[PDB]
DNA sequence: TTTTTTTTTTTTTTTTTTTTTTTTTT
DNA sequence: AAAAAAAAAAAAAAAAAAAAAAAAAA
């Protein structure tokens, strides 16, 4: 009957229409609405999409809804709310929450169970509508749609810390020490005039207790117009976004998001002291829904086990990591062994012993090493792909820098620290400067980086693995001259790499034809897992820790001695790491003869080059 | 009338020329000096798939000698270097950009470098090619930094925030 | 005057906890008070786990939720315990006492700081990146009326220089023009430290978040830059005192050298209405106040023989 | 090898003016 | 109702000079 002042929305019909919508709607009505042909009605027409989500939310206890606009328009009688929400979002959403308040009761007592409902009474619910209408950029927003729901798209530039907002004031009397709480409306606090206590009753005896009030959380986000839609010779524009309650700390910096929210405009004061305002408002949006652009199940465990039970797991993931790369199976073997890494240990007396494998690729200038590095970048969980051509001498480690937004101090870690526990890929290793090289030296020796600047003395943790690619001086790597002259790298730096591979390119009719054939076949338009590798890698790296047995002793000692029939002691610690990394593959819990045989074969084929 | 004007347009704008109040700070020093502005009321800018363009391509096909004539008409002032003019045409068009599965990508863009002794019409040829395609930028030496200026800081005077 | 009933229950419960715990019968807290008496110390240490077994957490959760309002009663009960069992620790050569809590069950990161824990007892962890000088803070002020020469003492101050309002003698009529007796007033040590998030809690791409932690009393200089420290205390909120009418003309109504953010111009919700503010708008920000700090990241024969067992 | 060459890095705000518009104070 | 006093309002920044390093060569 009665209508909220100003608008035309009435609660009475809206509540009834919404309950009819929820208990009545199914995928049947949705597929009748869209009816785009080839629409599946296989038992979906009776699934009761809303009621099942309602029940699963009740049993979970979480309050999150994804009501859509097209689905809201689907029902004939509730079509009024579709055009009644775009123009008055706040009141319709207030009705929304009020109806969801008893949507719980409508289903908890259908069978008269023993749910408490008291925690339901205390907790509150809300909605997150999306796909309200056609998406329009910030470059087309008039004052004609203020306080109306819109959908925007843009790049996230920055976020601000949590902002307190007062809800309930708290005043204490300095004479009688009486406490009373005053609600605030739209920001303004209505001051208490005199103490309510009739006996006390003193004028001007009020004191505000700042830390005894009640506060809520706010966040402000900054967006930028996407470069695709901008026209020629223009500068991108910006919009500020208000985020409240559960949605705070959701949008990371640099992401691109599409949001739904209410456009709004407020005045800003001309003079700081005076009451005066200037005749030009500022425009922003209050957001209600945000969209962007571990915990493996038991079935995943079973499929991992059965795949691990394969006869030849080595070759399959040898070919999977680099589908495009043809031949070069040996370097892929080495990279597959590197991605697991030997076990890591730190006993009290001896100290920490390294368990990371370092690989250097070098050779003729027009092979495919860069694509190989960009392949291994994606597979590994946490890693960084940055070239060593330039940048700061401590660009891979901590660099104390002045903050840009605030005139303060921030400690920013580098790329080696940010690749902790993973594989760090370095490109153009030969162009890295003589002064920054020493930094890597402390990374590959002690696995820690120390910074002592601006009154800060501290140490970080590197614990990463280095895969690097380099280029020689000239157009070919002539085998006659030894490695040292061509690669332009210090002998210790080359020596400390666990595996060094030489990629050669010789004019061979068979090889040239075979390469060109599959290259053209790839350009011609006509056994590789997609994400199994990442989960298998995580499982092997986070749960599995092999050990060594005397069977490895017998082979390892005699193999090292036979290699000593100019193999430094580094060689044996390289064989142990490779053998223990192979043991982590073909899932096991202990090393045997096969692992040490594969490791020695790999390290001697490396010697052959 | 809002949004009728965009940066980089030569236009003839009509309106009322009015004095701004110049109040607030720094008004006292001026005393009787005022700003000014123009309230705009009219705009006169000085300067697709349809059957017309469907027939233009057919006419040019019936003309014949498309390759040689297209190369030749590029900068008719400069006499010679006809093979260079053939190659600039291939640079104007673009090769296939095919997105191969599993992450592989192949480029179709053209990289053409023109070396040679000074005083051979080096730097008219280039400028002239910029006219043909609307999406093009002529970047020069260290006088300005635009090739690698992918900066994340912009001290715009209007608001003093980064862009 | 209006008094509280829950505060009285907390005050008596704390006295019972101090007097009765004795679990090792050793009277561990009475042993600590004796050690303070003999060594002349000014701070006590209370473990949470020790308190986590009396009243089945009824006292512990009550203290944790509303530490800010219950601290005055805890100190009042401690005063009575000290008077009953060790009067010597009641006067100096009175010692402003401090209570240090530690061993909380769960630890928080800097990105879990929300306004709904303001006033609660928490523990946080972070890496120190800046420390300031040990400045003296005004604790108990003392003034003299200009005309009567009457002396007022123990004028509490919250966040700004607060002078008394009514003269001790109602015969005098005076609203202002006092003279601080800097000699009689009590002072305390004050330090501000800046901390940021740890290297592991930082996401893959992130600009680290920061916080302002206030160390006071005996806790000064215990956190050094570059170290990783675990703080514990109470989460508070700090207003902008410049627009609260500071006495001097030196503030000059928010003099600035840099430009404030235009994005948050009018977006930062400021409350108005209060008479002290006038037509101004008061703003708030979240800071931390710490009571206990821990770190998580002599060739003389006679003195050497003493330390060893 | 000891000479020349080269980037580059803070250096910056402490002051102003008479109106115009606000609060106190006889 | 009519006086005397007291702050806001700054904003701004490129362009040049001097000194110490970290890469080049007769
Ligand atoms: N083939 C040619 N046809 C016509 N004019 C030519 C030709 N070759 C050179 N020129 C002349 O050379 C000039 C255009 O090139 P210009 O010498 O100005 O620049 P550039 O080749 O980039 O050399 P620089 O190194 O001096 O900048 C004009 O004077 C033009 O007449
Ligand atoms: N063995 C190969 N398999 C597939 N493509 C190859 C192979 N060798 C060379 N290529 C081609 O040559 C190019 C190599 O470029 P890249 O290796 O990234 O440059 P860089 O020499 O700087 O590492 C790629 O575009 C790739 O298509
Ligand atoms: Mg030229
Ligand atoms: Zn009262
Ligand atoms: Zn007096």
């Amino acid at each position: 009957l009665r209508i909220i002042w100003g608008t035309n929305v009435s609660i009475q019909e809206c509540t009834t229409n919404f309950r009819n919508f929820l208990m009545s709607f199914k995928y049947k009505f949705r597929k009748i609405l869209d009816e785009r042909e080839e629409f599946i009605n296989n038992t979906t027409d009776e699934e009761l999409y809303y009621i099942k989500q309602l029940n699963e939310m009740r049993e979970l206890g979480t309050s999150n809804l994804n009501l859509d606009a097209r689905n809201l328009l689907a029902y004939k009688q509730t079509e009024d709310l579709y055009h009644q929400l775009l123009n008055y979002p706040q009141e319709v959403i207030s009705i929304m929450d009020q109806t969801i308040k008893d949507c719980m009761v409508s289903l908890i007592v259908d069978n008269n169970l023993d749910y408490d409902l008291d925690e339901i009474e205390t907790k509150f619910y809300k909605v997150r509508p999306y796909n309200v209408g056609s998406c329009k950029g910030m470059r087309e927003l008039n004052p004609n749609d203020i306080d109306k729901l819109i959908n925007l798209k843009g790049l996230v530039l920055r976020s601000t810390p949590v902002i307190p907002d007062m809800k309930v004031a708290f005043f204490k009397c300095n004479v009688c020490d009486h406490t009373m709480a005053v609600e605030i409306d739209r920001g303004v606090i209505q001051e208490p005039a005199r103490c309510e206590r009739i006996d006390c009753n003193e004028p001007n005896s009020m004191s505000l207790i700042h830390n005894r009030c009640s506060f809520a959380d706010k966040q402000v986000i900054k967006l930028q117009e996407t470069p695709d839609f901008v026209p020629d010779g223009q500068t991108p524009h910006s919009i500020s976004l208000c985020v409240y309650d559960e949605l705070v700390d959701s949008c990371r910096a640099g992401d691109r998001i599409e949001v739904t929210g209410t456009f709004r405009s407020i005045p800003i004061r001309a003079n700081s002291r005076q009451r005066v305002l200037k005749s030009l408002y500022k425009t922003y949006v209050d957001v209600v829904h945000v969209k962007k652009v571990r915990q493996i199940t038991d079935q995943d465990l079973a499929k991992i086990r059965e795949v691990a039970a394969r006869e030849d797991l080595y070759s399959l993931l040898a070919r999977s990591i680099a589908p495009s790369i043809y031949e070069l199976e040996d370097v892929k073997k080495g990279i597959l062994l590197q991605l697991f890494g030997g076990t890591n240990k730190t006993f009290t007396k001896g100290g920490r012993y390294r368990g990371d494998i370092n690989i250097l690729l070098c050779g003729d200038p027009s092979t495919s090493k860069s694509q190989i590095l960009q392949y291994v970048h994606k597979i590994t969980p946490r890693g960084v792909y940055t070239s060593g051509k330039g940048s700061s001498a401590v660009g891979l480690t901590a660099y104390i820098t002045r903050d840009v937004d605030t005139k303060q101090l921030v400690l920013e870690s580098g790329a080696l620290v940010l690749s902790d526990g993973g594989v760090c890929c370095i490109d153009e290793f030969d162009k890295m400067s003589d002064s920054t090289r020493s930094v890597l030296h402390e990374v590959m020796e002690q696995q820690t980086i120390s910074i002592a600047k601006a009154g800060i003395i501290t140490t970080l943790n590197a614990r990463s693995s280095i895969l690097a690619s380099a280029n020689p001086i000239g157009s070919r790597y002539n085998p006659n001259l030894p490695v040292t002259e061509n690669i332009d790298l210090p002998p210790p730096l080359l020596s400390r790499f666990d595996l060094v591979y030489l990629v050669l390119d010789k004019v061979d009719e068979k090889n040239d034809r075979e390469l060109a054939k599959h290259l053209t076949n790839l350009y011609l338009e006509d056994v590789l897992p997609v994400e199994f590798l990442t989960m298998y890698i995580s499982y092997a790296k986070e749960h599995i820790h092999p050990i060594i047995t005397e069977a490895a002793k017998t082979e390892l000692v005699r193999a090292y001695v036979g290699m000593r029939k100019t193999a430094t002691t580094r060689q044996l610690e390289s064989m142990i790491r490779l053998a223990e990394a192979h043991a982590k593959m073909k899932l096991k819990n202990v090393v045997e003869l096969e692992d040490v045989q594969e490791a020695v074969r790999l390290i001697r084929s490396a010697i052959k080059d | 009338l809002v949004r009728s004007l965009s940066p980089g347009d030569i236009v003839d704008v009509t309106g009322i020329f009015l004095p701004a109040p110049y109040t607030g700070f720094k008004a006292l020093k001026a005393g009787l000096l005022t700003e000014t502005y123009l309230e705009a009321q009219f705009v006169r800018q000085h300067k697709s798939l349809t059957s017309d363009v469907e027939e233009r391509v057919m006419e040019l096909i019936t003309s014949g000698d498309v390759y040689n004539r297209l190369a030749k008409s590029i900068a008719p002032e400069i006499y010679g270097n006809l093979d260079v003019k053939k190659a600039l045409l291939l640079l104007l068009v673009g090769g296939v950009d095919k997105r191969v599965g599993d992450g592989m990508k192949i480029r179709g863009d053209i990289n053409v470098c023109l070396m040679g002794d000074p005083g051979v019409a080096k730097s008219q040829l280039l400028k002239a090619i910029c006219k043909i395609s609307p999406r093009g930028v002529y970047t020069t030496g260290k006088g300005s930094s635009g090739v690698g200026l992918t900066a994340a800081v912009m001290k715009d005077p209007v608001t003093d925030e980064m862009i | 005057k209006v008094d509280d009933v829950t505060g009285e229950k907390v005050r008596e419960a704390f006295e019972q906890f101090l007097e009765d715990f004795s679990v090792q019968v050793e009277k561990v807290y009475r042993a600590q008070i004796e050690f303070m008496k003999i060594y002349d110390l000014n701070t006590i240490y209370i473990d949470y786990q020790h308190l986590s077994m009396r009243e089945n957490g009824a006292l512990a959760m009550a203290i944790s939720e509303q530490y800010y309002r219950f601290l005055p009663f805890l100190q009042k009960g401690l005063r009575r315990v000290v008077r009953k069992y060790a009067p010597e620790l009641l006067n100096t050569s009175e010692r402003v006492f401090q209570i240090s809590f530690f061993n909380l069950p769960t630890v928080h990161r800097i990105r879990d700081i929300r306004s709904e824990k303001i006033g609660s007892l928490l523990s946080i962890s972070g890496t120190v990146t800046r420390t300031s000088e040990v400045r003296p803070e005004l604790y108990k002020a003392s003034f003299t009326c200009d005309m009567c020469r009457a002396i007022v003492d123990n004028v509490e101050q919250s966040f700004k220089y607060t002078e008394p309002t009514f003269c001790p003698n109602p015969s005098c009529e005076n609203r202002a023009f006092w003279t601080l007796n800097v000699t009689r007033s009590r002072f305390l040590d004050w330090q501000k430290v800046r901390i940021q998030e740890n290297a592991n809690e930082i996401p893959t791409g992130s600009m680290p978040r920061t916080l302002d932690v206030i160390l006071r009393g005996d806790s000064v200089e215990r956190a050094k830059p570059g170290d990783r420290c675990k703080f514990t205390g109470v989460e508070i909120v700090v207003p902008d005192v410049t627009q609260l009418g500071l006495p001097g003309v030196k503030p000059s109504s928010t003099l600035d050298t840099r430009g404030i953010s235009k994005t948050t111009e009018g977006l930062n919700s400021g409350v108005t209405g209060l008479r002290s503010l006038g037509v101004r708008d008061l703003t708030y920000k979240i800071s931390f106040l710490a009571c206990h700090v821990i770190s998580i990241g002599e060739r003389d024969q006679e003195v050497f023989l003493n330390s060893l067992s």
